[PDB]
């Protein structure tokens, strides 16, 4: 389970500028904050963890303190260094069955500069040059540093793991997915492109082949994992034969949630009957 | 307004201790130092304070920080009329060259010389080049010289004379008029002045 | 670098002429993160869309769900439309349950 | 370590006045505050290095420049006389102050009076009663306060049994534009002044106008200048 804070910040010139950010345990988001709003907002009931009312306020204003303290600096590291200007952080820790490490990536303009390594910052292998200046002027700041370093290093191990046992039930929760199947014109002259659509299931690993009963098809390939709204995934594996060789192809979907009795939906009753329910006149199509 | 300091001026018996406050809203307060400034010269550091609770010091200075209270009192142990400027609060908000520092208006101390054998006296003074002033002298740092309330006359303030050759000091106060008919008996009748006052007379 | 945007449309649950569903559009891969998302139906926007807050991956380019309350139709066409600086006209890409 | 130039200035309304900072410590950030009563330093501009310039808190009226780590100068292209004030630049990573500069701005030159300065005599009866004499030196009729007040005794500036007041006074305390004096005071032993060989010299240093200040009105031209009295020791 990797856990991760990540601060988006958009600096557009001298005056106007803002900052929001998200936290991911895992592919679950757990709190956002707006640039629109004083405090952090919890998005699962048990975002605390385990900390009490009293360890969080603190932690809190410790944050609330630092995103005004990060937009100063930056404006004056520029003022230092002669817009627009975007940054991007990520920081937290990926928790090992033990153990732990931890992590403070920091990007800027979309590539990857700086991390939090050790006791200071330091710039990436390959970093630009004039970089070498504003690391000089942050690494004077003992101050930074120490509260930098409790964090990594104490703060938000103790913090995640405090997730893991609050979180047990949402983190363990399981979905069934629901499959259907369709074709499409393929790029080549008299193929067929054919989808079977996997939709609904968590958590994300997960099992989707063209059969032909025993042998699967070769010639399958897994599309990206995409999200739903309702913090589900989305799937298709599609597979390209020559028109007229789609009978006898079947979609076999394995996943933890169903134990052992996959989806076997086969290319023609219960197909036909589905795709009368899915016609359409096909503008536009691609 | 972030940096105040109290009190606005002090006083003090050269030899006794002074103490001086300092609060602040400075957020955040990385560190907070206290300077002097000697009249007509620059600021000059005596002593920073970085930690939560930190205490410092400097021989005869002497400081404290409590940022929980958001709160520093500097002391001076054994005043010297050498102590005689201005101190100054200032919090940085920062550990470092992008921090903004954030100035008090300052404590104005003033260490009075003690004077165990005062010899209250007023004296006409006569312009070595063919006028005349009042002299007010040798006494002790227990009186106040009020500035006078008429037009036409003008009274100085305090000022501390000292010589060193012989370890000697004392106070002492110039008054003058344009118009004639100013004695100097009735020149410091603007202020409260002791008993044993020594007028001459002049004619 | 300025990233240009990927647009993905596809449905929540399979779509049945004529029942209630959630269409999802995800818009990946772009760059400055500032970026305008409307979705149409029948060309005209709609008057309550649900939007996810903003992220990005490990690759560090970012994403967002734009997602709205939908019943489809033989007929009735649905399109997603993303503005951006990267792009000099908004792009649109329409729903294809097809794909 | 901070050198500053002029170390005192009159200027017009509408004048330019450019005030000099100089730092050989090879620090990149320069500061430049301004010092008024009741305030606490103020920031005016600042600087990260050699061609780069920054507004601070209050930058209305003053444009600044970095040509170089060593100098930055603080500009006043419209002089008014808000302007008046000491000004102090800072040098380093936090800060190290220089001496400090004391502008002043009037509406008019026609109001700017040299001191005239009187010596008198240490009385009689202060000999008498204290074995001790005290000379005392009075500087009057000046304007702007800008005065520097020394004690020269046989040639070289004493400062043992020296005194001068901390603050000038308005010698018409009601009236907005008047004009100052300064008092001081020297004692010595009586015998030390007995002496007539010993000789006693009041000096005040008055800041005016320059070389290139236009200057049409019938007096004498009120330039910064020295002004002296002066006393012999008596028997007698
Ligand atoms: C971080 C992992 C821990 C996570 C566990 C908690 C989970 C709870 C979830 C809540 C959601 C959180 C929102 C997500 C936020 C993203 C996390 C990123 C962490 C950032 C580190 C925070 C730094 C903390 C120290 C700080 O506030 N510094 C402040 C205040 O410091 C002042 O005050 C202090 C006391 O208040 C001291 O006195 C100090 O000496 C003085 O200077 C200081 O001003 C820092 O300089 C601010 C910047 C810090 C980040 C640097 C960014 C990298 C540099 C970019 C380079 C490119 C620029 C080139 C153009
Ligand atoms: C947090 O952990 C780090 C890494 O162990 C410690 O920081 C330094 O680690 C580097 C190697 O990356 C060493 O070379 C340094 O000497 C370490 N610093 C110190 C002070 O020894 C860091 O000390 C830890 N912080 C805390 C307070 O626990
Ligand atoms: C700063 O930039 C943004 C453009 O994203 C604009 O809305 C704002 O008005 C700008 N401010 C200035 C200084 O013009
Ligand atoms: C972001 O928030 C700060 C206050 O925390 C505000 O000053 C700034 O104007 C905001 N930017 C905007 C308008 O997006």
């Amino acid at each position: 389970y990797t856990f991760r804070c990540l601060q988006m910040s958009s600096f557009a010139n001298r005056s106007w500028s803002r900052t929001d950010s998200v936290v991911w345990l895992g592919d679950l988001q757990t709190h956002r904050w707006s640039n629109d709003s004083a405090t952090i907002s919890f998005t699962k009931p048990w975002s605390q963890g385990k900390l009490s009312n009293q360890q969080w306020e603190k932690l809190q204003h410790m944050f609330q303190v630092y995103r005004v303290s990060f937009t100063r600096d930056i404006q004056e590291l520029v003022k230092m260094m002669s817009y627009p200007i975007e940054i991007q952080l990520s920081a937290g820790c990926e928790m090992y069955p033990g153990a732990s490490e931890s992590f403070l990536h920091v990007a800027f303009q979309g590539k990857y500069v700086v991390r939090f390594w050790g006791t200071s910052w330091q710039t990436v292998p390959g970093a630009p040059s004039w970089l070498d200046l504003p690391i000089k002027v942050l690494n004077a700041d003992q101050g930074t540093s120490a509260t930098v370093q409790m964090l990594l290093n104490d703060t938000c191990p103790l913090f995640v793991r405090g997730l893991l046992e609050a979180g047990k039930s949402d983190l363990e929760k399981q979905e069934k997915p629901v499959a259907w199947l369709s074709s499409v014109p393929s790029s080549a002259h008299g193929h067929r492109q054919l989808v079977c659509h996997v939709s609904g299931f968590y958590p994300k690993p997960v099992w989707v082949m063209w059969m032909r009963g025993d042998q699967e098809q070769q010639g399958t390939h897994r599309g990206d994992f995409l999200p739903n709204a309702d913090e589900t995934w989305y799937l298709q594996a599609t597979l390209d034969v020559e028109a007229g060789e789609e009978a006898g192809l079947a979609c076999r979907v394995k996943h933890s949630s169903l134990g052992g009795q996959d989806i076997i939906l086969y290319w023609g009753l219960h197909h036909i009957l589905d795709a009368q329910k899915m016609v359409w006149n096909h503008r536009h199509h691609h | 307004t972030q940096v105040e300091q109290s009190p606005q001026s002090l006083v003090v018996r050269q030899g006794e201790n002074s103490v001086l406050q300092c609060n602040y809203s400075v957020t955040p307060d990385n560190h907070l130092r206290w300077f002097k400034q000697d009249t007509g010269k620059g600021l000059v550091s005596l002593t920073v304070l970085v930690d939560q609770k930190d205490k410092t010091s400097n021989g005869r200075y002497s400081a404290t920080l409590d940022k929980d209270a958001k709160h520093s009192t500097l002391h001076i142990t054994a005043t010297l009329l050498d102590d005689t400027a201005t101190y100054i609060c200032v919090v940085g908000d920062r550990g470092s060259a992008l921090g903004r520092l954030h100035f008090g208006a300052g404590t104005q101390l003033i260490v009075i010389p003690d004077i165990q054998n005062p010899d209250p006296a007023v004296y006409q003074l006569r312009d070595s080049k063919s006028k005349s002033v009042c002299l007010f002298t040798d006494f002790d740092s227990q009186t106040n010289v009020s500035q006078s309330k008429d037009s036409d006359v003008y009274i100085t303030d305090k000022c501390v004379l000292d010589m060193r050759s012989m370890d000697f000091k004392s106070n002492s106060a110039v008054a003058w008029s344009n118009k004639s008919d100013f004695a100097c008996a009735n020149a410091f009748n603007n202020s409260i002045i002791p008993e044993d006052t020594f007028f001459p007379s002049p004619e | 670098i300025q990233k240009t945007p990927q647009i993905q449309v596809y449905s929540r649950h399979p779509p049945e002429n004529g029942k209630p569903n959630i269409l999802n559009c995800y818009v990946t891969q772009f760059h400055p993160p500032h970026i305008e998302i409307q979705m149409l139906k029948n060309g005209k926007k709609i008057p309550k869309v649900e939007m996810s807050d903003m992220s990005f991956s490990k690759d560090w380019s970012f994403y967002i769900l734009a997602h709205t309350e939908f019943t489809p139709t033989e007929t009735d066409t649905y399109a997603c439309r993303v503005k951006h600086a990267s792009m000099a006209e908004p792009k649109t890409v329409y729903w294809d349950r097809d794909m | 370590a901070v050198t500053q130039s002029p170390r005192n200035k009159v200027a017009v309304t509408g004048g330019k006045v450019t005030l000099s900072c100089n730092q050989t410590n090879n620090h990149n950030n320069m500061y430049w505050y301004r010092q008024d009563t009741g305030h606490g330093l103020r920031l005016i501009h600042y600087s990260y290095g050699a061609g780069s310039t920054e507004k601070g808190d209050i930058p209305d009226g003053y444009k600044a420049s970095r040509p170089s780590q060593e100098n930055f100068s603080l500009i006043l292209e419209l002089a008014t006389p808000s302007q008046t004030s000491v000004y102090f630049c800072a040098s380093g990573d936090a800060q190290f102050f220089g001496p400090g500069t004391r502008l002043t701005v009037l509406e008019d030159l026609k109001n700017v009076f040299p001191p005239e300065v009187a010596v008198f005599e240490p009385s009689e009866a202060e000999i008498s009663h204290t074995q001790k004499a005290t000379l005392v030196c009075l500087a009057t009729g000046f304007y702007p306060d800008h005065v520097e007040l020394s004690w020269w005794v046989n040639g070289k500036e004493v400062h043992s049994g020296v005194c001068t007041d901390p603050q000038p006074l308005k010698e018409q305390p009601a009236l907005n534009d008047s004009r100052y004096a300064l008092s001081s005071r020297l004692r010595v032993s009586a015998t030390f002044w007995q002496n007539p060989r010993n000789h006693f010299r009041c000096q005040v240093q008055f800041y005016g106008l320059s070389e290139n200040d236009e200057w049409t009105q019938d007096r004498a031209k009120p330039v910064t200048q020295i002004v002296s009295a002066e006393a012999w020791g008596r028997a007698d």
